[PDB]
RNA sequence: UGCCUGGCGGCCGUAGCGCGGUGGUCCCACCUGACCCCAUGCCGAACUCAGAAGUGAAACGCCGUAGCGCCGAUGGUAGUGUGGGGUCUCCCCAUGCGAGAGUAGGGAACUGCCAGGCAU
RNA sequence: UCCUCCUAAAGAGUAACGGAGGAGCACGAAGGUUGGCUAAUCCUGGUCGGACAUCAGGAGGUUAGUGCAAUGGCAUAAGCC
RNA sequence: CCGACUUACCAACCCGAUGCAAACUGCGAAUACCGGAGAAUGUUAUCACGGGAGACACACGGCGGGUGCUAACGUCCGUC
């Protein structure tokens, strides 16, 4: 499951998650599957939308995964009150705006590759679309 | 020195020849000769390095400059600022007086010796060469020898190539393999 | 290093110095064969005077350029022009060679001939 | 071969542009070749189904200008960030 | 030089037993009586004392003619 | 008055790197010698001194060359001050400001004072 | 109690049982001044010598150094002799 | 001894492409702030000194944020 291998330092403020992608075209594969929402992406359901689309296409072909969760998430146990400190990380997250390329794909037809797509896109919280890679 | 005067004369003319090199400027030249011992266990008893000095001293005739650990090394365990070896940088007469010890008495004393490396240079013309004993030199009283140590010498030269360094030394006859 | 951009390292700290005092400075150049003067204005951009070597007009006198006996000549006959002109007095630049040798009998001649510094 | 209609704009910068878009125009730039830039405004839903063909990047094209006629070479292209829509193209002479 | 430091240096003459006759500078007084000089050292005929391992069926021949 | 060289500056990459060519009458560099003025944690390498037989080999000037560095529009986009609105984690409208990156293209610096050689 | 950075919204200041580290000294030289010098790392060639010691050359160009944290500085060096 | 083949694996540096950063910056706004000049408007709206205080439990709303679960009519800051 995707993590930092080190990190320079363990905690991290909320921040915002205002604007628009970089990273909006395809760029290795011939497919991929675009973010139209807004949101957070945890390690497990990248990785849940990673196993499904491998299955639909057997393993044939190649793919990308774009986004990498480098954010760390704090939470406090239950039944503790206010301060006290900073929670202790729980898990890690990619944060995604609107039109970056998720995952892409090659070495499988297209009317295999949009029933891949679909079945990976079942596991994320964020809408998505399908996309091709253009000339230009 | 005698071998300075066989340079004008003959090794610079016949490199011209040789190379066809267009102004005796650019034919090579020895710029210095350095000597190098490592002593290393002065790291045990200073005494080592003393007398590791004074053998440069003999075979040189200068005084030579103890040269100081660069940094510290674990490895075996010297600070810096430890004294490790010493050197004698060797330039002009004195230069040109050790080239001639060197290979008309020094180098036939070597055992077993059947030329030097023709391929020990760095890659621009400077030659490097160990020697395994102190005794190769006549200066040093076999009488008196407290241990055995060798010594670096190396021969730093104007030349661009290892071709134009080999055509430079050979031509002293220097004993190449 | 080339030793010229090494004696140029050598000089910036004197001439900076000399510039945010304001002073008019002397300023010496050498070289095997010839040994050069010149006073230059405060804003550093105007020479005010100068005496060289390769003047026919001092090397006339000399038995050879290179050597303590022509920069003391120059020594005498820039501080002579300076004067002249009421430039009494003024800050030695060395320009990075020591104060040494050439160097110093130039000086200590131009100091003999009336310059202040 | 390929040949476009356009207008040149009256009025440029943020609010004008995306009143345009709102209009199904948008704005598109002439440059190159020794004569001054040429701003232009373009009908979407034509030229959108034109850059569908892979010979319109690589093929020269025509505007026709209010009038006059030019031969230029798609150079760049904004895309929107999700929507299958142009945000804004480059013209070179050619 | 510094004048103090560096020791005593001085023309020697050397002799070597092949007759080659020469004079060095060097840090010692004793003229330099030699057993070797590049003159006269092997090292340029000495090899062929290494080829001479390399022959076999000229000794077996010796057996086999005998 | 033109060409070249040296010094002191303006300026601080459109001015710096790389690659190719080229210069020694002057100038500059390398260079010759070192007992001496001076110097080497050792050494005339450097610094210094006395010189002028060579060489422009190196270095340094000059010239050519876009393989790089560098510069760089127009248009669009992002952001945002004030007023208003929404489906209010974030956006939109009117008005003012408006990047960064990238693109077309530019680009192998320009210039002041003093001095010397050559030509006039 | 004191120092450095972020939070802190491009002047200064700005809270929380917010996120990260240090101090409670050292030095008559580690201060003054004059003169000089320029790093890390890596690749080649060399006695013992090894991945790593001292030596020569090259690449590199401050990625080193700063008596002790971190930030800002430093080639005219504030670094080294 | 030196060392060759091969890989069910991993693979620094360098090179090409693609992203992320409160404690990264070879870039860089709008605003705000400091100083100067000018016109109009303003019951001197400014500063100094002196007499008398009260207050030092704040609340919500917008915008920028830390904490919390971008939970709270939660909590702690900046500005209106
Ligand atoms: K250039
Ligand atoms: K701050
Ligand atoms: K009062
Ligand atoms: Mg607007
Ligand atoms: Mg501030
Ligand atoms: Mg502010
Ligand atoms: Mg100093
Ligand atoms: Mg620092
Ligand atoms: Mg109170
Ligand atoms: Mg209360
Ligand atoms: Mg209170
Ligand atoms: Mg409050
Ligand atoms: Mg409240
Ligand atoms: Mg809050
Ligand atoms: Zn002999």
């Amino acid at each position: 499951m995707l993590q930092p291998k080190r990190t320079k330092f363990r905690k991290m403020h909320k921040g915002r998650n205002r604007g628009l992608a970089q990273g909006t075209d395809v760029s290795f594969g011939s497919f991929g599957l675009k973010a139209v929402g807004r949101g957070r992406l945890t390690a497990r359901q990248i990785e849940a939308a990673r196993r499904a689309m491998t299955r639909a296409v057997k393993r044939q072909g190649k793919i990308w995964i774009r986004v990498f969760p480098d954010k760390p998430i704090t939470e406090k146990p239950l039944a503790v009150r206010m301060g006290k400190g900073k929670g202790n990380v729980e898990y890690w997250v990619a944060l995604i705006q609107p039109g970056k390329v998720l995952y892409e794909m090659d070495g499988v037809p297209e009317e295999l590759a949009r029933e891949a797509f679909k079945l990976a896109a079942a596991k994320l919280p964020i809408k998505t679309t399908f996309v091709t890679k253009t000339v230009m | 020195a005698k071998l300075h005067d066989y340079y004008k004369d003959e090794v610079v003319k016949k490199l011209m020849t040789e190379f066809n090199y267009n102004s005796v400027m650019q034919v090579p030249r020895v710029e210095k000769i350095t000597l190098n011992m490592g002593v290393g266990e002065a790291i045990a008893d200073k005494k080592l390095l003393d007398n590791a000095a004074a053998d440069l001293a003999a075979i040189s005739g200068q005084k030579p400059l103890i040269t100081k650990a660069r940094k510290s090394v674990a490895g075996f365990k010297i600070r810096q600022g430890y004294p490790i070896g010493c050197k004698v940088t060797l330039r002009g007469e004195r230069m040109w007086e050790f080239f001639e010890r060197l290979i008309t008495i020094a180098v036939p004393r070597i055992r077993d010796f059947r030329g030097l490396s023709a391929k020990s240079f760095d890659g621009r013309g400077n030659y490097s060469m160990g020697v395994r004993e102190q005794i190769i030199f006549p200066e040093i009283d076999y009488d008196k020898v407290d241990r055995v140590r060798g010594l670096d010498i190396t021969i730093t030269t104007t030349a661009k190539s290892d071709e134009e360094g080999r055509a430079l030394l050979a031509a002293f006859d220097f004993p190449f393999r | 290093m080339d030793k010229k951009s090494a004696r140029i390292r050598r000089a910036t700290r004197a001439r900076r110095k000399l510039q945010e005092l304001g002073a008019t400075r002397l300023v010496v150049h050498r070289t095997p064969r010839h040994i050069y003067a010149q006073v230059i204005a405060p804003n550093g951009s105007e020479v005010l005077v100068a005496a060289s070597t390769v003047e026919k007009a001092i090397a006339e006198q000399l038995k050879y350029t290179g050597n303590k006996d022509a920069a003391a000549a120059v020594g005498k006959a820039v501080a002579e022009r300076a004067l002249e002109k009421g430039i009494k007095d003024v800050s030695f630049d060395r320009s990075g060679f020591q104060y040494h040798g050439r160097v110093q009998a130039l000086a200590d001649a131009a100091r003999e001939a009336g310059l202040q510094f | 071969m390929f040949t476009i209609n356009a207008e040149v704009r009256k009025e440029q910068g943020k609010g004008a542009s995306r009143r345009l878009r709102a209009a199904n125009k948008f704005p598109a730039i002439i440059y190159g070749g020794k004569e001054a830039p040429l701003a232009i405004e373009l009908d979407h839903d034509k030229v959108m189904n034109m850059q569908a063909k892979a010979e319109f990047y690589s093929e020269v094209l025509t505007i026709v200008v209010d009038g006059k006629e030019i031969k230029v070479k798609a150079q760049d292209v904004q895309r929107h960030p999700y929507k299958p829509k142009l945000q804004h193209i480059d013209f070179v002479r050619a | 030089m510094k004048k103090d430091i560096h020791p005593k240096y001085e023309e020697i003459t050397a002799s070597c037993s092949c007759g080659n006759v020469m004079k060095i500078r060097s840090t010692v007084g004793h003229d330099l009586n030699l057993d070797v000089c590049s003159k006269c050292h092997p090292f340029f005929t000495g090899k062929q004392r290494d080829v001479a391992t390399g022959g076999r069926v000229d000794r077996f021949n010796k057996r086999f003619n005998i």
